[PDB]
């Protein structure tokens, strides 16, 4: 048993007709203090999946190098490490999930909740969820902390269920997933501007896109507001 | 379990242990025997946790009962005082400890004397001319100091031993369900059936 | 010296190999299955007069439904015995079920190699278990030392081995009934027996599904002794 | 630890470390065991080798396993106590969780189980002895003789002898003793006894021990006067 | 691997015959004599130091006699050093059992445990036996005055007289033919003196060569006292018994 | 302080019949006031004709499934690919969860398949681990809502028949397949409306001789 | 000779006895034959009995639902090597939701059987595995040593007149590798290879033991009447 | 939960209800309370009901594992020391158990054994053990006779469980009857209480506080 300490928030992600898109955002916070700027949450492994990590940075870091090390172990003795044996979502999320349940079941946890999107072999998109409990699911839209209280209800008017997923396009996909960061970036109070997007798409491939940041702000609406109710000037 | 008593005289000790086996809300048994006989001239009589005091009791009744055995032999009251105090001292400091006080009456056939020990759960042994644990002593060494008079014969002893009965019954407020008397003698352990 | 768990030139575990001869002095146990029930008899070969044949227990219960008879270094036998019955009876509580009488040899047989340098050496005797289950009906196997165990239809172990092994081969046949299994049995243990045989130095006991395994009485025994006598007789 | 496999199989499909430690049993003073009607006894060799030994002090060859079951044995002494001493301690072990003495089968099996466990196990040698127990089952007025050897065999025997010139006195129980009818008193029973020992002891005097086993944790053992009258009265009958 | 070097401490021979036992006892056949002689009003323990120098300091020095407790006492034949383990845990058990039923340990009882320790190295562990065979001389209130012997074997008797070590087939000889059940520790030690003087390899039996005690009731009233003699001590009862 | 146990919710029914037995399950999981997935998958083939769900602490319950579908694969592979039988099954899994009594699966388990009779069979069992044959039960969030209806309208509690006024009671005539959906669906219809953590989606496992079947219906979504 | 008494000891030429002689307890063991086509991958085996009384031993042993064995030697080092397979199998589905690769199924018998052959009281395994399995990358036979030497092969046979078997595929590669989608003939081959190890003795109906595995095809055994069609 | 056990002139009356509950919520009113150990042992389930089961079936398995090995039938007092020396390990643990064994031996006669979760085990004549135990005890007590006959004694064993299935809320369900001889345990049915209630007080005269 511990406490987080140095933590990352909301990560938000959701299936498209061709892939799947995953977004997080650049803050290492210290309670209340937003003490660094510059932390990547979203971590790819190979070319076809990407594990988006909110919680606690250290353990994150340690989640980092198990999968570091797992691309590492599954190259040993394997011609087809780059082909038909090369590392899937499933694999790598069922090895995180058994991790996670692991962990708690011995009342250590990894204090985080863990998001892997990606793209099997057959073409099928995956996008399944762990958390420090070991607790699983899955779903068209995903998401952790604030996201799932904010993004996911923006994210279901757009895949409300299964069969929305192929009139999906990653335009109004990646669309809705910025427009959500925003949404964050309002209203989650240890949330930052900057943020990193991961597309995997079966066609396009992984497309890891960094350093964006939230535009299109409103704000201006806030000079008309004075006082708390009976206050004119 | 709750009254124990022991009284030791000229030349036997009287063990009295009360029947009545409570748990929580009923008396499930008016007839329980509080003791156990260690050797032929040495009875052990206990209460304390329930399970505790039977399991105890019995673990040394086997250790004593093996100890004669190997060497043919009785060990003395004082001896088997001695090996029953070391093991609850060994217990008291262990994950689960025995929460089982005990008196241990015997009659030693080398000295030709009756002894009474009291021992409690911590390992705390002495030896006495009367004794009792819980809120027995409470009432009865009132009445032991005044009566008892170490020249006594049994018959005295048992008379003495009803008048502590009888103030248990008039002002303890459990119904402990009467005693079951022994005495400890150089001719061994008997039971007085009418009490 | 050597390796209790060395290979012969010819590929062989030495020790196991040298088990067996050990099994080949040990008294006659021969093993009958039919549709009706198997059948197991034994040589009991007391040393003495004065030893008291009802004690030589050579025939022994695992189950209900399970049997077992041993020939060689019979003291080796008890804690297989134990590892079966404990086997058997732990199976019936995480299942609420019979176990396979094929499961309960196999999970014997796996002590048999469990030596080296672990028990020291392995076991002096072989064993014939017989059972029944609703999966495959009557079974009876002869499980060894080497941890390898064949299902048969018949079966002879111990000193008169071979001899009875070849009486099997000739008599045994789809269709015997449990009664002639029983003769057939007294018949080929007088065959082999050095002493001549009766109800006090040989033993017979079944398995059958209503019944479930049994040891014969004495005096159910020397009936079916008198019944072989005069049917040899007979012709 | 020391893991050596001393018991081990020959070509010839021999363990001969179970083999020689019947050898050491071989060796030991004769223990003899006869079971009447309503008895048992058990008599024993002492080589009169050793004088000026103290006979109050030094241990006797009968040990009691309970109150009511006895073990005598042949062969190496100190290897005898390992096997008394687990069998007290199993004795009692089963009066606690049973709540019935030890059956004198069931402690048989026991001592069996022990000896054959040291047949195949690592670093560990047999044990050289071999054991008499016998006494009767709680409740029970039936005699029970049981007799243990160095492999883990047991069995019981209605008479039994074992150690040294042990062939000679079972020679002469197979031709005395009638199974149909046995010794129906305590007198016949040790008389039978002393009679068969007398066969291989040399002298009568302080060479033969008797204790009797009688139901109901009933056991004593004679003294020197009372066995000497048996060898008083057996070899005056002989002359004639 | 290793197994090519064991000696295999801990087998019987064709025989049935303990073979690092039977070699042990060889062992111990040359050490120094120790006799031992019970009487009805205490026990004599005599022991003969092996081939002594004039250099060597005798009254500091113990080979022979050793104290357990104030009631036990043993005599030692064999290799010292192995002697030493064994009697540093009889005195502990010895405290072990008074600390337990505040009871001095019965002399049996310890001789047992002991004796079991023994057996112990000849049936497992792969080690070699002790080298060493005890005379045990006590006193306990329940069979009195007692002489036991223990060999590397574990294998323990009781005895009214007895010697270990050298010689010991001549030495129980001339005991088992002085020797009577109504005599007395005076006499006694007159016996032992006269059994090493006559079964000695030296050629004459002097105080320097010597390790002498008594365990008497010989202490004011109902008590019992240990004697360890001097040098000096020894010197005198050698004149007294009239050896020197 | 770290609290290893979470609440997914959910509800699950298993209703025996005379030649085939039913497992269901809605499709919504949950964390306190927050929906997870509106289809997850909580009642599952595990082969040899057994159909199970261990509904309440997600993680628990995908853990034991996991483990016993594990446990049939062995029972195959040890026993001569022999049919693990509902009864066997039932206390296999009385000993999984009982290994963990000190620190259990806080879930609620159902098994459902057919006896070696070829009669329907529904085993219900407590986290700990005691167990037992029933003709009814629903277990989980909702499972307070189910089971008086389930008293009443499948084993025909507090029912008689007319004109007699309380003498006579109302018959215990067997339930068809068609019957039993029909009822099951509307307890998940019912159970909706008034539990928060029930909703979504139905998924029920029909098993019979032939083998198993499934069925899917629309729950709502709010 | 002299470097024969434990595994842990090489002779002068540099050669390990023991493993040799755990290799000749293979050549004793009875035929068993294995061979693949790109779909499907077969096992064949000459089942022995100790008489007519006695059953046939059973040579084939499954892994998994994609995978399994068939054994010549000793059995019960079959058993213990099979187990070890099915439970790495298993911690490959169960952790990784992965099927275990065939080729790393192979790499992890030889490391087991390694251990065995380097250290002191041990002693190698006395029996000869032919591994056929489906995955990722299409159908495999292994074939392997109790040396350690695990050996990815078309077709191959072990046991006593395994060289007869083994002849006949070597000239039969062309054909049996171009058997796509047809299980029969597959096995056809497989009985017909199998048939070259023959002496005096004929396949029977409780004597042949076959297993197949492909494409949508799990790993099963035929025994009994199952087989009557191929004899 | 409501048990009770009581010997007499026939043997032992064995009587339980039925009733499972999860704080007020009855969870089940099905439940078997009486464990068969084997034709002649039986044992009675209160308190925890998975850590009476499980070891209690367990206690059948050691039970079959004795006559194996000894070729003789388990002693009620060697059966009981094997539960409650095993529940003594546990002691501390949280086991929460209150128990008879009942059965019938030559040596020992009819034998009850109320062994419990804390490490009690006692021999008696008469027990009632569970959260209704004192209403059964009610009607024991003041009915109670070594001389009665097999029908009056399961009579009474079947009203002393329905007077505490009535008053005892955490208590009910159905009463399961079993009588104990030498030859073996007898089975005498699933008594519904909801149907014997309205019996009894018709018949009996009982309850007439209660309007039917
Ligand atoms: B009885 O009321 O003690 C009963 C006996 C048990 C064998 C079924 N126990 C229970 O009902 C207990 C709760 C309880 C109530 C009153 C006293 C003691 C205990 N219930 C459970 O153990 C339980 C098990 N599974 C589901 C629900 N409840
Ligand atoms: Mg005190
Ligand atoms: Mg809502
Ligand atoms: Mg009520």
């Amino acid at each position: 048993t511990q406490q987080p300490i140095v933590t990352g928030t909301s990560v938000i992600s959701m299936k498209y007709d061709n892939g799947v898109i995953i977004a997080a955002d650049n803050l290492g916070s210290y309670g209340s203090l937003l003490r660094f700027n510059g932390v990547e949450r979203l971590i790819p492994v190979g070319d076809n999946t990407v594990v988006g990590i909110s919680g606690d940075i250290s353990d994150m870091q340690h989640i980092e190098r198990l999968l570091k090390d797992l691309v590492t172990e599954n190259a040993y003795d394997n011609p087809l490490a780059d082909a038909e044996e090369a590392l899937e979502p499933s694999y790598i999320f069922e090895y995180l999930a058994t991790v996670m349940y692991q962990r708690r079941s011995k009342m250590n946890p990894l204090w985080n909740a863990i998001i892997v999107a990606g793209v099997q072999s057959n073409g099928d998109q995956f996008l399944r969820y762990v958390n420090l409990l070991g607790v699983t699911y899955s779903s068209p839209t995903l998401a952790t902390g604030f996201g799932a209280h904010m993004a996911n209800p923006l994210l279901r008017k757009v895949v409300d269920r299964e069969s929305d997923i192929p009139k999906t396009t990653v335009q109004v996909a990646e669309e809705a997933i910025v427009n959500a960061m925003r949404v964050l970036y309002y209203r989650d109070a240890r949330s930052s501007r900057n943020f990193s997007l991961a597309i995997i798409d079966k066609n396009t491939g992984l497309t890891f896109k960094k350093n964006l940041q939230v535009e299109n702000m409103k704000w201006d609406f806030a000079k008309d507001i004075k006082g708390y109710g009976t206050q004119k000037i | 379990m709750d009254i124990i008593l022991g009284i030791r005289v000229q030349d036997s000790v009287i063990l009295a242990s009360s029947k009545a086996v409570t748990r929580g809300i009923s008396v499930l048994k008016d007839s329980d025997d509080k003791t156990r006989q260690l050797s032929p001239h040495t009875l052990m009589s206990f209460a304390g946790e329930a399970g505790d005091t039977v399991q105890f009791a019995e673990y040394i009744q086997a250790n004593i009962q093996l100890y004669s055995i190997r060497e043919d032999y009785e060990l003395s009251p004082q001896a088997v005082s001695s090996f029953v105090r070391q093991e609850l001292a060994k217990s008291i400091r262990s994950r689960r400890p025995y929460q089982v006080n005990v008196l241990i009456g015997g009659y030693d056939k080398k000295k030709n004397k009756p002894e009474l020990y009291q021992i409690d759960y911590l390992g705390t042994k002495v030896e006495l001319p009367y004794g009792a644990h819980g809120y027995s002593g409470f009432y009865t060494f009132s009445l032991l100091d005044h009566h008892y008079r170490p020249d006594m014969t049994t018959e005295e002893g048992l008379d003495l031993l009803k008048l502590c009965v009888q103030e248990l019954e008039k002002r303890m407020p459990m119904d402990f369900k009467g005693v079951i008397v022994k005495i400890v003698d150089k001719d061994g352990i008997r039971q007085v059936d009418d009490f | 010296d050597r390796g209790v768990s060395t290979f012969s030139p010819e590929g062989r575990l030495f020790q196991v190999e040298y088990s067996l001869e050990a099994i080949k002095l040990g008294s006659t146990a021969i093993g009958i299955a039919t549709k009706e029930g198997v059948v197991l008899g034994v040589e009991k070969r007391a040393t003495s007069p004065l030893l008291e044949s009802d004690s030589i227990e050579k025939i022994v219960e695992i189950d209900r439904h399970i049997g077992c008879a041993m020939s060689g270094l019979t003291a080796d036998a008890r804690s297989m015995i134990e590892h079966a019955r404990t086997a058997a009876v732990t199976h019936n509580l995480y299942y609420d079920e019979d176990i396979n009488v094929e499961s309960l040899t196999q999970s014997v047989c796996d002590l048999a190699l469990r030596f080296g340098e672990l028990m020291s050496r392995p076991f002096g005797v072989a064993l014939l278990i017989a059972g029944h289950d609703a999966d495959d009906g009557y079974q009876l196997f002869h499980a060894e030392p080497s941890g390898t165990f064949y299902r048969y239809n018949a079966k002879a172990i111990g000193s008169g081995s071979e001899g009875a092994q070849a009486e099997l081969l000739n008599e045994w046949h789809s269709s015997l009934t449990l009664k002639e299994a029983e003769l057939l049995v007294l018949k080929i243990l007088k065959q082999v027996m050095e002493e001549k045989l009766d109800e006090n130095n040989a033993q017979l006991s079944c398995i059958t599904k209503q019944d479930g395994f049994k040891i014969y009485d004495n005096e159910k025994t020397a009936e079916l002794i008198k019944e072989l006598k005069e049917k040899e007789a007979a012709e | 630890g020391y893991d050596r496999a001393l018991s081990i199989f020959s070509p010839d499909g021999h363990i001969f470390q179970v083999e020689y430690a019947l050898e050491a049993v071989k060796r030991g003073t004769c223990a003899v065991g006869v079971k009447g009607k309503n008895c048992v006894v058990l008599g024993c060799e002492r080589r009169s080798t050793l004088k000026l030994q103290d006979t109050r002090i030094t241990p006797s060859k009968v040990s009691k396993i309970d109150s009511h079951v006895v073990l005598s044995f042949s062969g190496l002494n100190a290897d005898s106590r390992i096997l008394i001493e687990k069998a007290r301690v199993e004795a009692q072990s089963h009066r606690l969780t049973l709540e019935d003495p030890v059956t004198v089968e069931y402690l048989t099996r026991y001592v069996a189980g022990v000896q054959q466990r040291y047949t195949q196990s690592g670093g560990v040698r047999p044990f050289g002895v071999s054991t008499l127990i016998a006494g009767f089952d709680p409740r029970d007025d039936e005699p029970k003789l049981y007799q243990t050897e160095p492999s883990g065999i047991y069995s019981s025997w209605s008479a039994q002898t074992i150690g040294r010139n042990s062939k000679t006195v079972r020679e002469f129980l197979e031709k005395n003793y009638d199974r149909k009818e046995p010794p129906a008193t305590v007198e016949e029973c040790v008389k039978l006894t002393v009679r068969s020992l007398l066969e291989v002891v040399q002298t009568g005097a302080k060479n033969i021990e008797i204790t009797v086993v009688k139901p109901d944790s009933d056991i004593v053992a004679l003294s020197s006067e009372e066995i000497n009258q048996y060898v008083t009265q057996i070899e005056q009958e002989k002359q004639e | 691997g290793s197994r090519r070097y064991d000696s295999r401490t801990t087998i019987f021979s064709p025989e049935g015959r303990l073979y690092q036992v039977e070699y042990a006892l060889e062992s111990i056949s040359h050490a120094g004599t120790a006799i031992g002689i019970m009487a009805s009003d205490g026990i004599v323990l005599a022991a003969e130091r092996k081939v002594t120098s004039t250099l060597l300091e005798q009254d500091t020095s113990t080979e022979k006699l050793y104290k357990l407790n104030d009631k036990i006492a043993v005599a030692v034949a064999g290799l010292t050093a192995d002697a030493e383990i064994l009697i540093n845990t009889a005195r502990i058990h010895a405290q072990n059992y008074l600390k337990t039923y505040n009871e001095d340990i019965p002399v049996e009882i310890l001789v047992r445990r002991l004796s079991d320790i023994k057996q112990g190295y000849t049936q497992h562990g792969g080690l070699r036996p002790f080298g060493v065979s005890f005379i045990y001389a006590g006193y306990d209130d329940r069979y009195g005055y007692q002489l036991y012997t223990s060999n590397p074997s574990g294998n323990y008797t009781g005895w009214k007289a007895i010697s270990v070590g050298a010689n010991t087939s001549a030495a129980q000889t001339l005991l088992q033919m002085d020797y009577k059940d109504d005599m007395k520790v005076d006499d006694a030690i007159e016996l032992a003196l006269k059994t090493l003087s006559k079964t000695t390899d030296s050629s004459a039996l002097t105080y320097d060569r010597l390790e002498f005690a008594t365990i008497r009731k010989g202490a004011n009233d109902g008590e019992v006292y240990q004697k360890i003699f001097k040098p000096q001590e020894i010197k005198d009862i050698l004149v007294k018994t009239g050896i020197t | 302080q770290f609290n290893p146990y979470g609440d997914n919710g959910g509800t699950i029914l298993g209703i025996a019949g005379e030649d085939f037995a039913v497992l269901a399950g809605d499709t919504r999981n949950i964390t306190d006031y927050s929906i997870n997935s509106r289809y997850e998958p909580k009642v599952f083939d595990c082969g040899d004709n057994i159909v199970m769900s261990a509904n309440g602490f997600a993680a628990d319950g995908d853990a034991l499934v996991k483990r016993f579908k594990n446990s049939v694969k062995w029972y195959h592979f040890d026993h001569n690919d022999k049919k693990l039988s509902i009864n066997s099954a039932a206390r296999n899994i009385q000993h999984l969860l009982y290994g963990k009594r000190f620190f259990p699966y806080y879930v609620h388990t159902i098994i459902a398949g057919l006896d070696e009779d070829g009669k329907g069979a529904v085993y219900s069992f407590d986290p700990v681990g005691s167990y037992e044959r029933e003709q009814c039960r629903a277990g989980g969030a909702a499972a307070s809502l189910i089971m008086p209806f389930l008293d009443n309208q499948v084993n025909f509690k507090n029912q008689y028949e007319p004109g007699t006024n309380g003498k006579v009671k109302k018959p215990l005539k067997y339930l068809s397949v068609e019957e039993v959906i029909k009822l099951v669906r509307d307890s998940f219809t019912s159970a909706t409306e008034r539990h928060i953590q029930v909703g979504d989606g139905l998924e029920i496992l029909i098993v019979t001789k032939d083998g198993v079947r499934k069925e899917f219906y629309e729950l709502k979504r709010d | 000779n002299n470097y024969d008494g434990d595994t842990v000891t090489f002779s002068p030429t540099g050669r390990l006895f023991q493993v040799e002689y755990a290799l000749e307890a293979i050549k004793q063991g009875s035929v068993t034959v294995g061979l693949r086509s790109n779909t499907h991958a077969v096992l064949v085996a000459l089942k022995r009995n100790a008489d007519e009384l006695s059953s046939y031993q059973k040579k084939i042993i499954k892994c998994d639902e994609h995978m399994g064995l068939s054994l010549a030697g000793l059995a019960p080092d079959a058993r213990v090597l099979s187990n070890y397979l099915r439970q790495q199998c298993n911690y490959s589905s169960l952790v990784f939701n992965r099927k275990l690769a065939v080729e790393r199924a192979g790499h992890l018998l030889c490391d087991k059987a390694q251990k065995n052959t380097q250290s002191y009281g041990g002693r190698p395994y006395g029996v000869g595995l032919l591994i056929i399995g489906y995955d990722k990358s299409g159908a495999h036979l292994l074939e392997f040593q109790p040396s350690g030497n695990v050996t990815e092969l078309y077709g191959t046979a072990i046991g006593a007149r395994s060289q007869g078997a083994k002849t006949y595929l070597e000239r039969t590669l062309d054909t049996f590798i171009k058997i796509d989608g047809n299980p029969d003939e597959l096995i056809k081959a497989g009985v017909e290879a199998i048939s070259q190890s023959l002496r005096d003795e004929s396949l029977t109906v409780d004597n042949l033991s076959i297993a197949i595995v492909g494409k949508d095809t799990p790993f099963t055994i035929y025994d009994g009447e199952a087989v009557a069609k191929y004899i | 939960t409501t048990t009770l056990a009581f010997r007499f002139q026939g043997g032992i009356i064995v009587a339980v209800d039925s009733r499972a509950t999860a704080g007020n919520w009855v969870a089940s009113q099905t439940v078997k309370k009486v464990i068969e150990i084997n034709p002649f042992l039986l044992g009675t389930m209160a308190g925890g009901a998975v850590d009476c089961q499980f070891w209690e079936t367990w206690l059948g398995s050691q039970c079959r594992l004795h006559e194996l090995r000894e070729k003789e039938r388990i002693s009620v007092a060697a059966a009981s020391k094997i539960l409650s020396n095993l529940v003594y390990q546990y002691k501390g643990a949280g086991l929460s158990m209150g128990t008879m064994i009942c059965g019938y031996t030559r040596k020992e006669g009819p034998t009850i054994y109320y062994v419990d979760s804390d490490g009690t085990r006692l021999k008696g004549d008469i027990f009632c053990v569970g959260s209704g135990q004192t209403f059964a005890y009610g009607v024991l007590d003041s009915n109670y006779k070594w001389d009665l006959s097999v029908e009056d004694a399961l009579y009474l064993g079947k009203r002393s469980i329905l007077a505490a299935a009535h008053r005892d809320a955490y208590s009910g369900g159905s009463v399961n009857l079993y009588h104990v001889t030498e030859d073996g345990w007898i089975y005498h049915g699933n008594h519904d209480v909801g149907e014997l209630f309205w019996k009894v007080k018709e018949e009996e005269g009982s309850f007439n506080n209660v309007i039917g």
